[PDB]
This record gives C-alpha cells, structure tokens and sequence, in this order.
C-alpha cells in the first residue's frame, strides 16, 4: 500500500499546528497548542482505495532553520502556507519557504495554502492590518503568487471555522499522485 | 554596564548582580545541561526519517543540528528576563517604587489567603461563577502560606501549590508539560529548560529575601519568567499570581492582577516577528505601574 | 534493625551504614515522591492506554497510583538490592576480608593509573582486545576522566564526559542518557529518570565516602553494584562503572576491578524470572572482595 | 481503513519483547531490550485486503497487574505467551493469563503462543530442566492445553530463529478477522 507523505511548513504563527490538529481531530484547539504538531497518520479514501496520508508539521521559526530540512526527504508534497491576515508571510512564501523546498525537493509538488479565512472579515484584525499601512491578501493575489512560483494550486482554509479545510488535504492528495521525486539534505557540512 | 554612580535604596544594584552571575552561568546550567539536550535530541528525531537519521549520524555537525534551535530559543527567553536595566531605566524604577501603596502592618496568613484568592477571582470569570472552584483555589492557596510562612520557598512547595490549582483536571494528569507548548505566538522554554530554571527563579526568590531587595520588582521579574518558562503542564498563570502575590504581601503591597490587555502579549519572545516584545525592564516598569494603578483604585 | 554498637570496625563500615541508613530513609521522597519521576511513569503507561480509557479513568482518584505502582515497586526493589545494610556475621567477616586484599604501599601515578584501568576493561571484552583503535579511543577517555577529577570532588558532569568518552563507535547525535526502561537478560534497571536522581546520589556517596574515610574497597563494590543495577546512560555503563570502581581502588593502592565470575553477575540486579536468586547488597561486597583478594 | 489490535501477553522473559522486535525487525535484539516495546503499527497486505495490524507489549511482572489490563480495550486477538523451555511459564498461562484477558476480554480470541523454540532441544537448558526435574513443554501438551482454556489454537515459534514467527502473526490477523 501506498503511503502519503505531507508536510506542512510557513512562517511562525500562520496556523501550521492549528490546522493540521483541526482537521485530524475535527475540533480547533482552544488554549495553546504544541511547538509542531506530533506527525500523524490517517487513512484517507481516494479513488476507492485507502492511502496512508502522513501529516508533518514543522517549526517555520528562524532558530530552526538547519534542523527543519531533516523532515523533507522522502516527502510527497508540501503545504507552503501563509496566513491571509499575515502579509510578511505571505512574502516569506517567495522570500523563503518555495526556495528552501525547492532546494531540498526540487521536484516534489507543492501547494499555496492561505490560512486563517476567518480573520479576513475580522474587524480587529482589519484595523491592526490598516495601521501598519496594510491590507489581507486576496484570493486573486494569492493565485497570481502560486502560478509564479510554480504552485499546483492556491487553496484556502480556516482552522478555526473548518471552512475549505478538508478541501485543502484533498488537493494535497491529488497533488501527491504526481509522480515526484526523493529528496537532499542540501549536506552543509560546518567547520 | 556600571551603576556605581546612580542613587539605589531598592537594592537594584545587589539584584543586578544576582541577574548577572545567573546569566554567566546560563549556558552551562541549560544550554550544556545533558538532560536539556537530550531532550531536545530526542524530539528533533522524531521528526527525521530513521534512514536519514543514520546517514546524519556520520556527520559530526548532527548533535549541533539537533541542539540548535532549542538552545537558539532558551537563549531568546533568557535575554527577555534578565534584569538589566539602562541608566535611566534604573533611575526610572527607583522613582516608580515610591509611587507605591505600601501597608505598615503585614497581613495574617487568613487574610492573606482571601486577598490573593480575590485577586486571582478578577482576573477569571470562571471562578467567580464557580463558588466551589473558587472554595478549592483557597484552600490551595492557604496551604502554600502555611507550608512557606517563615521557610524558604522550595519547588515541592511550588509543585504542590500548582497541583493545588489544577482541581478542575481529572486524575492521571502529568504536572510538568511534556512537550514545548506555544501560547498564541509566543515560545516557551523546553520543559527540561522550565525544570532548571524553575529551580533557579527559587534560589532567586529566596537569594532576594535575603538580600533585601526590593520585592515589588521581584515580584516583577518573578512574574515574567514564570510565565516564560512556563514549567507546568496547566495553571501555570494561577501559580505565577500566588507566588508573586505572597511576595508583595508580604512587603505590604497589593496583590497583582493581570498587565493590560495590550501589554501581556509582549511578555514573552513570539514566534510572529511583527510583535515588539518588551524587555525585563521595561515589564518592571509596567508591573510597578499596574501595581500603582490598584492605590487609585 | 540490628545492632552494630559492639562489633569491632576498622574500615569505618558503621558510618557507611549509617550514609546508607539515611539515603534509604530518604529513598521515597528522593524517587519514589518525586514528581519528574511520576511524570515520566505518568507519561509512559498513557502511551499504551487507550484515549477513551484515559479519559473513563481520569475520573477515578486510584488512576494516578495505577499510573506509578509498576514503576514505584521496580525502583524500591532495586534500591532493596543497593541498601548496604549488613548482619552481624556479614559485617565482621567483611572486617577479615579487606585484611586479605594486597595493597601497594606507593599510589600510582595518573598514567600508569590509565594503562591499568584501559587493561582492566581490556580483559573484560574480546572486542576491545581484538581492536587497537577502539583500545586506544578508551585509554584517552580513562585518561581524561582521571586529569579532571584528580583532587576533585566528583561530578554528575564528569561522569557524562566519562561516559560519552567509552561511547566511541556510537555515530553523532546519539542520546546520552536512556530514553526508556531496559532490561539485560531478565534484570531490571531503574527508569531512566530514577538512574539519573540516584546517579547523582552515588556521586555524592562516592564524594561523602572519600571524606569520611570509608574502606575504599568497600565503596567501590557498592557502586559497582549500584550503577549497573540504576544503567543510567544509553550504552558503556558497564565500562563507566568499571572506570569509577577502579579509580576508587587505585586511588587506595588496591588492583583494578575486572568482572565478577560468569556464575554470579546475573545476581547483581533483581530479575524478571522470580526463579532467580539475586544477591544481597552484603553478598556482592563479600564477592567482590573475594575476587579482589585474587588479583 | 480497518484496525486489527494484537496486545502481547505472558510471564515475564518469556521472550514477548524480542518476539515483536523480531517480528517488525527481521533481526534479533541483541543489545538490551526495552521493558516494553513502544506499539507498533503495520499495515499487512496478507490476504485479499490491507489491514493496519497494532502490535502492544506489555508488562508480564507482577508489579504491573493494576497497569496492565488499561491497554486491553479495544483489543482483537491476544497472544498468551511462554516459553516452552519454562514450565512456570506454562503452568501460569492456566493461572493467570488466560484468567486475566477472560477477566477483561471475555469474548475476545486468543492465541496460545510457545516462545524459544530453539531452546527445547539445548542440552544445556535440556539438563538444567532436569535438575530440577522438569522438561520442556511439547507442542501436543500445550495443544491440550490451549483445547482446554479454549484457545483459538497452539502455535510456536523462536524469535532468535524466525522459525514460525510469521505464522504467529498471520494466525493472529485470522483469528480477529474471523473469530
Ligand atoms: N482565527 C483563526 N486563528 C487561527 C487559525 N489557525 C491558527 N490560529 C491561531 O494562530 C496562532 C498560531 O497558530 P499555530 O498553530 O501555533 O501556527 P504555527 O506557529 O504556524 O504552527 C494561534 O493563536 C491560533 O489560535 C484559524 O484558522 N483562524
Ligand atoms: N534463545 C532464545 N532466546 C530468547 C528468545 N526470545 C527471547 N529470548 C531471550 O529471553 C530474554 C527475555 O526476552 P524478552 O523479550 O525481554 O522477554 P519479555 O520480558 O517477555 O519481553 C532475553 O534475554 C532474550 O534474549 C528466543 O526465541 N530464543
């Protein structure tokens, strides 16, 4: 059988661990979350036939910057995500994460995934937004980004209300049937 | 880096010299502690596919690898605690100090029990819809005043005063967190880190007493690192509020609540780099205006 | 208890007795009462149960003894196995015993005390005989442990290096205490945070010993005993214990410690097959000198 | 999709750790074996369907008779093991194990398992049975016996060989599935 191997990376607080604990457990986690959400396995059903979906979270975090890539070999497919409501990581998708796993997996297929849709209409985050001169970043801008980046797709989800979040995994799946490729630890050897 | 010119009836001084032999010693006591990075060893590895695992371990840079972003984060929660004031930051609290109510007459251990018990009722609407957990809070809380009164704070008095506040948990409950944990954006320390310098901020509550430091700004810096270290698996917001109201009651001071709204985010070090997070001092001048507030009210 | 206020002591067994008397006495509030040790008991069995059970049981007050019971009996059997506490026959025969063992009036220097110990563990492994390099990796270890703890009290911190030290063949990366309980051949070993708070207590044994003016030879079986049945590190505590002991005895002029007979060393530690009669505190101490008296 | 959770029971040094290692593994622990293994996870193609088969070790000494029965919910078929070199062993699977999951598990099958196989012909393990005047378990004597704790059946295997390991399992995975 089959296995599917999907790590998620992004920027520090974007909803990584929030995301993966809602949509394996069906309930958003109230009140502190772990670090990196421990990896986990479920069996989805596509095409008839179950698969086994491999669920890695990892610490977006500069401090981990060397330690993270130990997680992507064998990975078939990433969830670059950036939070909606969250402009800098946004930028730090072509800023950072599409070139560190492009690095690492140059021909392991990836995914746009803008998170936290619920906070776009929040009137509190719109304000904190406006006064840094900032606005959330649209559907359509999100989309331009992942065809520029060579994305699958740009898909979007709330943790919180659940809402696309099934739908994300999903293309995910689909995603990971694109036959890819293994991957490097880029091998930087120190002093 | 010098204070030898500057006024201090606080004590200042004589705390910025515990902050900084704590601070000479931090890397050995946590960054080198075997069993902090074995921990931080083993969770990294759970992590890295075993066949990457056993191609790393021919690499000598691997421990580093799997070391570096725990000590990375330590080594930030660190640099958010220690007491290190500027020039005028120093001058600043001294003056902040003298802007607090402080009670001639200290407190009986009853009375003690009931302010530090309605103290942490405002910060909670639970516990004030909750009369008996309100009841359980307050038995918790005299038993820590009664085990400390006249004796030096010690951890088992803090594990049981945490177990005391967790009466809501259910059995089998683990008291120490086992894994790092993030509170909205914030990092906390690993829970072997906590462990250690959970042990440490005792030796810094009873090394102050000692040395007669200023107990408002202990009870400050106490708050802080509580709750960046965050050891305990729950409560640990409850536990930190006791503690450092036993502190300032027992200078005489009025019991501490919570900081603003605005202002608890930017205790800790975050995860989300757009938050300005505040220093040490700059969390003791907030606590000792807080502090200050409650004599208008 | 038994009385040792007549018996005759010249190796000062009663204050070693009474250091055991202690510790003992605070034995369940150093492991037993110790909440880094319930947790990891706590952490450990949850991990086999069910969430759904949990969940049922966290509403029972016994659910956390349940928890801790199977842990809390292994270390207080182990630590039943450690207590030197001696009859009134064991005692004095253990007074002729440290008469019978050769000691050389002038103490070696620190590199003749590395080439005996790096001999000692030599004779106990065919494959650090039949390999020079790993032979030469242990003599730098030994080496090492004995320049920074010559006129020192000894450290929890000296031992890891010690140990990690013995530890060459292992890769990078590699945890340097355990990470679950072991079992060697039926024997049980202390839980992974109970060997590191009683590690810490036989350092401070072995520290108290040297002052108090404890027959070293008797020391040195005592931790033998003990830091093989606690196995607190992932690989070589069989090494770092052979490594400890024979300092303690070269520092006194005694020969260096090898192994027990391959008859008795499964007594050492208490055992999975109940059918196993595992050896006294007092008994290891009477072997030891035995074969200590040998050499 | 469908789980099948195998919970591994038995004296303690009866073999039930290296048995699940050498199962997962294909390689004999050699170096000191964990107190229990850390629960595994496989999912075997044996047959026409996939299956995910967990694997639980548990703690045979007494010391962890209160723990020990939390982690039998849910459980599909159990392993009642001994070693047929160890005739207590054997003896307690009448008074204890079988008593135990019956207690717990009433109508969950079982599997009566004989471990080390290679030791029932070692005349070394042969003469210290006879010392004290004892031999090792034959298969037709714990065939009897499984028939009369109404065990599903008696297999036997030896984790250091391999030798009926396999089938062990492949027994095990039959008798959930079809109880
Ligand atoms: N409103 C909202 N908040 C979210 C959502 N997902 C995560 N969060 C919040 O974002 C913060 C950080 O989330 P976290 O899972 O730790 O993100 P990570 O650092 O990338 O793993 C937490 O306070 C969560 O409550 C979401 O879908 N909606
Ligand atoms: N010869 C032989 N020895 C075995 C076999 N299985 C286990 N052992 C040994 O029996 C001892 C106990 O094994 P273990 O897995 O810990 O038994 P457990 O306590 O039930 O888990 C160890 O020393 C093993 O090396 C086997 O099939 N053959």
């Amino acid at each position: 059988m089959q296995t599917i191997k999907c790590v998620v990376v992004g920027d520090g607080a974007v909803g990584k661990t929030c995301l993966l604990i809602s949509y394996t457990t069906n309930k958003f986690p109230s009140e502190y979350v772990p670090t990196v959400f421990d990896n986990y396995a479920v069996t989805v059903m596509i095409g008839g036939e179950p698969y086994t979906l491999g669920l890695f979270d990892t610490a977006g975090q500069e401090d981990y910057d060397r330690l993270r890539p130990l997680s992507y070999p064998q990975t078939d497919v990433f969830l670059v995500c950036f939070s909606v409501v969250s402009p800098s990581s946004f930028e730090n998708v072509k800023e950072k994460w599409v070139p560190e796993i492009t690095h690492h997996c140059p021909k392991t297929p990836f995914l746009l995934v803008g998170t936290q849709i619920d906070l776009r209409d929040d009137p509190s985050t719109i304000e904190k937004l406006a006064k840094n001169k900032q606005k959330p970043i649209t559907p359509e801008t999100a989309e331009k980004l992942a065809r520029d980046l060579k994305a699958v797709k740009y898909v979007e989800c709330s943790a919180l209300t659940q809402k696309g979040l099934k739908n994300v995994f999903d293309e995910a799946i689909l995603a990971a049937l694109e036959p890819p490729e293994p991957k490097k630890s880029r091998r930087c050897v120190l002093l | 880096v010098n204070y030898q010119d500057l006024e201090d009836n606080l004590n200042l001084k004589g705390l910025i010299s515990l902050e900084d032999d704590r601070n000479a010693n931090f890397e050995s006591n946590v960054l080198k502690n075997e069993k902090f990075l074995d921990e931080a060893r083993e969770i990294s590895k759970k992590s890295i596919p075993e066949a990457t695992v056993k191609q790393m371990s021919h690499l000598p840079e691997f421990d580093d690898i799997l070391t570096e972003g725990a000590k990375k984060v330590e080594s930030r929660i660190n640099k958010a605690i220690t007491f290190r004031p500027s020039v005028e930051e120093f001058s600043e609290i001294q003056d902040l100090v003298k802007t607090l109510p402080k009670t001639k007459v200290i407190e009986d251990l009853s009375t003690k029990t009931n302010e530090i018990t309605e103290a942490l009722a405002a910060t909670s609407k639970t516990i004030q819809r909750t009369p008996e957990l309100k009841e359980q809070l307050k038995t918790a809380i005299e038993d820590f005043l009664q085990n400390s009164q006249g004796k030096p704070l010690t951890v088992q008095m803090i594990e049981n005063l945490n177990h005391g506040l967790r009466p809501d948990e259910g059995e089998g409950r683990l008291l120490y967190k086992k894994e790092n944990l993030t509170k909205e954006n914030a990092v906390f320390s690993s829970p072997e880190a906590a462990k250690i310098q959970l042990a440490e901020t005792v030796d810094f509550i009873n090394r102050a007493k000692n040395e007669g430091i200023e107990p408002s700004v202990v009870g400050a810096l106490v708050y802080q690192r509580l709750i960046a270290y965050h050891p305990f698996a729950e409560g640990n917001g409850r536990m930190a509020r006791v503690i450092v109201n036993k502190i300032l009651l027992d200078a005489g001071y009025p019991a501490f609540t919570k900081f603003s709204d605005e202002f608890e985010p930017q205790i800790c070090p975050q995860t989300k780099a757009s938050t300005k997070s505040a220093t040490s001092s700059e969390v003791v001048v907030e606590f000792l205006k807080e502090l200050a507030k409650k004599g208008s009210k």
